[PDB]
């Protein structure tokens, strides 16, 4: 075996074609980002919730 | 500490959620806090619970 797989056929794991050891693949940091704002009636000021 | 009267408490441990109120994800899945399999597999493709 020289790739692994997850429910949605994606490759969690892979073996290193030259050390031989297994490596564990998981995704880099994403998600929504949200603007409060108050109005622009009222000010120009934003908070991100990310 | 949940300030929850006694019927509350045992409606509260009769329903298990499924496991999918939880939102965060960093920290190893928040150290198993949140049910690896089912929630980091499904919002690693983009599905976020609110």
């Amino acid at each position: 075996q020289q790739f692994g797989r997850d429910i949605a056929d994606t490759t969690d794991a892979v073996r290193d074609p030259q050390t031989l050891e297994i490596l564990d693949i998981t995704p880099c940091s994403f998600g929504g980002v949200s603007v409060i704002t108050p109005g622009t009636n009222t000010s120009n000021q934003v908070a991100v919730l990310y | 500490p949940s300030k929850r009267s006694p019927i509350e408490d045992l409606l509260f441990n009769k329903v298990t959620l499924a496991d999918a109120g939880f939102i965060k994800q960093y920290g190893d899945c928040l150290g198993d806090i949140a049910a690896r399999d089912l929630i980091c597999a499904q919002k690693f493709n983009g599905l976020t619970v609110l």
